[PDB]
């Protein structure tokens, strides 16, 4: 499937899905061209103009090959104030933004709890959090709980 | 570079009164999240309260709900803590702390803190 992007300000690019023909790789391809994490685009089917379902086959919102959608960019790092429970087991929130790294709220309970970073790990819905990519790839919310867990040797 | 400067405390008899000051000497408080917490005579640190960088959330420790209001004069470079109805267990020292804010390099700031006894 070849499939035309076209940003609301005007300019048009093409991505090829070949693997799943998911929203997922659709996402994959514009962050390839355009440098944006998934988490920032906005999407929505042409001609109808309604949103792209996460999690649905493109296939069923009426999404074929040669099809087009609409790209709203939206850099989402207004701050929010999420949960960190530590690993003594007491919560607190801290102030981010979904487009930091999971590393850098590391260092921020690094800094408040006294731990070297490598010495723990986070957690969110029960999935370990990476350091390399940013909150808003793992859907974090106001005043959502990441986990913290020493890396106990 | 930035100085946090902590202010206020002191004697309070139980039921009273005390507002904490937290004044920002090097720099501005602009984009800096900012923290309370207290130290309890022999007792882990504790979080107490919560402004966030664009004064617009704050956030409590079950403990002082209802009871402690942290609050900013932005114009001044001021975060203030207003505690009241202080029990004796209120009793700590207390820090007011500030974060920088990603896409910015973190860094930590934190006051000298301060002795509040509360007596009854």
């Amino acid at each position: 499937w070849d499939l035309t992007v076209k940003m609301l300000a005007g300019n048009e690019f093409q991505v090829s899905l070949s693997s799943s023909m998911s929203v997922s790789e659709l996402k994959a391809q514009i962050t390839q061209k355009i440098g944006v994490h998934a988490f920032q685009q906005r999407l929505a089917v042409h001609p109808s103009g309604v949103a792209l379902q996460d999690r649905v086959p493109l296939a069923s919102q009426g999404l074929g090959p040669g099809s087009t959608v609409l790209l709203v960019v939206d850099k989402s790092d207004e701050p929010l104030s999420i949960l960190v429970r530590n690993n003594k087991g007491r919560s607190s929130t801290y102030e981010v933004r979904l487009t930091q790294t999971v590393a850098h709220l590391k260092q921020q309970v690094s800094g408040l709890e006294g731990v070297q970073d490598d010495l723990f790990w986070l957690t969110f819905e029960g999935k370990p959090l990476e350091d390399q990519l940013p909150l808003g790839e793992y859907g974090l919310k106001p005043l959502s709980t990441v986990f913290m867990n020493l890396r106990l040797r | 570079q930035l100085q946090l400067v902590e202010t206020g405390g002191g004697l309070v008899q139980a039921g009273g009164s005390l507002r904490l000051s937290c004044a920002a000497s090097g720099r501005t408080f602009a984009g800096l999240s900012v923290k309370w917490f207290r130290q309890p005579p022999g007792a882990e640190r504790e979080w107490v309260a919560h402004i966030t960088s664009t004064g617009s959330s704050t956030h409590y420790a079950d403990s002082v709900k209802g009871r402690f209001t942290i609050s900013r004069d932005y114009d001044r470079n001021m975060v203030y803590l207003q505690m009241s109805s202080l029990k004796p267990e209120d009793t700590a020292v207390y820090y007011c702390h500030a974060s920088t804010l990603w896409p910015e390099k973190h860094q930590d700031y934190w006051g000298q803190g301060i002795q509040v006894t509360v007596s009854s």
